[PDB]
């Protein structure tokens, strides 16, 4: 009906070419490698691994998700799956390496967002 | 491990749930383990079935004073994924479900002269003792919705522990 | 190249002048937000320059050298031939 998918489409776009940064796409058998992707790295920080509410020690971690565009790795030959590493080779970054879980749905039309375990 | 091996060969006997194998769903490849989340690269793929252990520390029935052999009840919670018919919203899973008892039983399933009926799987080869499946649950999740059918199968595996070789 | 650059201006003319058909209408984008949360602004559109936008590109397709037409950086005052 109205061109709404596409002005949603160019905005996600702007976004992305604002706001990405570098990353290296290594995958889990580290047989290929992908340098200089751009991807939008989300954190938020996360206390969790108590069992229940046993009383267990809690470890400080993410709550992680990273933002891709679905041309770019189309282009660079990119299949992400599970157990594939995401290197984040922005500098001041420390090299952070962002171990892909599982997807998110694709709703949308530029950008598939992987939710993600921090991994050093 | 010995956890470890059992839940390995549990997958390995399920991932044999396959059409080749006189089983109208595949599994091959689609068992998987210690996933609390399974998305879009998953459920993209229906059917899965996914083992995970359930949250409770048990105590088991020890053999010996020094509390070293014991025999566990260790629950597994086996669950699975079919996209369901939007018509029908859950007979898909009621299907997966029987075709995943009826291969867990082979670990178990006598004859009617009291015959293991598959000696090799039997107790995975001597891994486990027993194996009580759970009354199965099919429904819709409870809040949300979704086209694919969920299928909950609760099962406790009894094994022989000695901490001494665990 | 004359032609690759024309066909590069001849595209650029398609998205201006539907550009400059929205924004009269009162459809040319300034603000996108997604159910996703995230926002986008635009430096507003302006009649004047698309439309001198237009006039550039519309020129160039014309010229037989679309690439230094467009620019029009060799530019020299109009003189006058008098009767």
């Amino acid at each position: 009906a109205s061109n709404f998918a596409a002005i949603k489409a160019k905005a996600r776009r702007d976004v992305h070419a604002s706001l990405s940064v570098p990353a290296r796409y290594e995958n889990y058998s580290q047989d290929v490698i992908v340098e200089d992707l751009s991807v939008r790295w989300h954190n938020k920080i996360a206390i969790m691994g108590d069992l229940e509410n046993g009383g267990y020690a809690n470890i400080v971690e993410g709550i992680e998700r990273i933002i891709f565009t679905r041309e770019e790795l189309a282009v660079k030959g990119v299949v992400l799956s599970e157990g594939d590493s995401i290197i984040m080779t922005a500098e001041g970054y420390e090299n952070a390496r962002l171990v892909l879980k599982t997807q998110e749905p694709i709703v949308g039309p530029v950008e598939v967002v992987w939710q993600v375990a921090r991994a050093d | 491990s010995q956890r470890l091996d059992i839940l390995k060969a549990l997958t390995a006997h399920l991932e044999q749930i396959t059409i080749a194998n006189g089983y109208a769903y595949d599994l091959k490849g689609k068992v998987y383990r210690g996933r609390d989340r399974f998305g879009a690269d998953f459920t993209s793929r229906l059917p899965i079935v996914s083992i995970l252990e359930a949250k409770a520390t048990d105590y088991g029935s020890f053999a010996n004073e020094e509390q070293t052999v014991r025999m566990d009840d260790w629950v597994l919670l086996v669950q699975g994924w079919v996209k369901d018919d939007p018509r029908n919203p859950t007979d898909p899973a009621y299907e997966l479900l029987a075709e995943v008892e009826k291969r867990l039983a082979m670990l178990v399933a006598k004859d009617e002269q009291g015959q293991p009926m598959y000696p090799a799987l039997y107790r995975l080869g001597g891994k486990i003792a027993k194996l009580t499946l759970a009354q199965p649950v099919v429904r819709p999740p409870e809040d949300g919705l979704s086209d694919t059918a969920f299928f909950f199968l609760p099962v406790r595996v009894g094994l022989k522990v000695d901490i001494r070789n665990p | 190249t004359p032609e690759e650059c024309r066909a590069q201006y001849r595209l650029m003319l398609k998205e201006a002048m539907d550009a400059y058909h929205q924004l009269n209408l009162g459809g040319s984008v300034r603000v996108v937000v997604d159910q996703n949360s995230e926002r986008v602004e635009y430096t507003a559109a302006n009649r004047q320059s698309l439309w001198a936008y237009i006039v550039r590109l519309q020129n160039a397709i014309n010229s037989d050298n679309p690439c230094a037409a467009f620019m029009g950086l060799p530019s020299s005052p109009a003189g006058f031939l008098f009767p």
